[PDB]
């Protein structure tokens, strides 16, 4: 069995790695208001 | 824990008090709308919502005391973690939502090697659905990679 086990923790580390290639990116969610 | 000055919370609560007319402890767009129309600026209802969504975590379309005051704080370095692991609920599930299904977590598994069915997914699942409903949300996530 243990499938889950490597397969899943590749899963959730496969984005845990992905998080970061969001980051260091320009996001306007701020908008007007933020500004101040 | 990176938190703000007593100043500047405290000058943001008056501001709040003269700003907010609602009467709540959080900001709406409607009250946007009537600031931005006093400063020239008139913006559509589609532009309110988005704007006063996007501004405020979680996305309710309002942005409360701390999402707000959270927002400035985050120009500085708050935590590692950057609430990174919502960028992984993103990408599990285009959706637009914070849950994986057994088919996402799949989803995910296509991007390692390993080829799986709806056993191995409701196995995967089995683990982290703490709940018991066959799928995995926020928190079993966490729990598995962070097990806080
Ligand atoms: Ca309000
Ligand atoms: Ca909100
Ligand atoms: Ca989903
Ligand atoms: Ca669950």
């Amino acid at each position: 069995g243990s499938r889950a086990k490597a397969n899943w923790l590749r899963a959730f580390n496969k984005v845990r790695m992905q998080l970061q290639e969001a980051r260091g990116e320009g996001e306007m969610s701020k908008s007007l208001w933020f500004k101040g | 824990a990176d938190q703000l000055t007593e100043e500047q919370i405290a000058e943001f609560k008056e501001a709040f008090s003269l700003f907010d007319k609602d009467g709540d402890g959080t900001i709406t767009t409607k009250e946007l709308g009537t600031v931005m129309r006093s400063l020239g600026q008139n913006p559509t209802e589609a532009e309110l919502q988005d704007m006063i969504n996007e501004v405020d975590a979680d996305g309710n379309g309002t942005i409360d005391f701390p999402e707000f005051l959270t927002m400035m704080a985050r120009k500085m370095k708050d935590t590692d973690s950057e609430e990174e692991i919502r960028e992984a609920f993103r990408v599990f599930d285009k959706d637009g939502n914070g849950y994986i299904s057994a088919a996402e977590l799949r989803h995910v598994m296509t991007n390692l090697g390993e080829k799986l069915t709806d056993e191995e997914v409701d196995e995967m699942i089995r683990e982290a659905d703490i709940d018991g409903d066959g799928q995995v949300n926020y928190e079993e996530f966490v729990q598995m990679m962070t097990a806080k």
